[PDB]
């Protein structure tokens, strides 16, 4: 779950930029 | 999900955008 | 150590707090 | 040591938030 | 390519600090 | 390259500096 927890951190980071004002949603669910 | 989708394969800026509001 | 402990298993916010001053 | 070096970066990040004013200590030792 | 994409993010981060005003170049090429 | 060089082995501050302008 760690490698996946590390990856997600970057995902959110990248969503913040890409989406900008649009905002975004992050759902770690399976 | 984004994880299963973006942690096994590098998602592009356009694949990432699918998770935008 | 935190590494051996938190890099093999996801430490929770409470396990992390054990490393606070 | 890389995967571990990557992980630690996130650890410190997470300690900074959790502990806040309390501050924190990071010891990479074995 | 993910583990490598994760690593690079940290590399750039570390180049920014080390090099400072010098600036730096990042080339993901093979 | 820095990747092949710094993602298989922890580059030191001095190895990193080789990638500075
Ligand atoms: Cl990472
Ligand atoms: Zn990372």
């Amino acid at each position: 779950f760690v490698n996946q927890h590390l990856c997600g951190s970057h995902l959110v980071e990248a969503l913040y930029l890409v989406c900008g004002e649009r905002g975004f949603f992050y759902t770690p669910k399976t | 999900g984004i994880v299963e989708q973006c942690c096994t394969s590098i998602c592009s800026l356009y694949q990432l955008e699918n998770y935008c509001n």
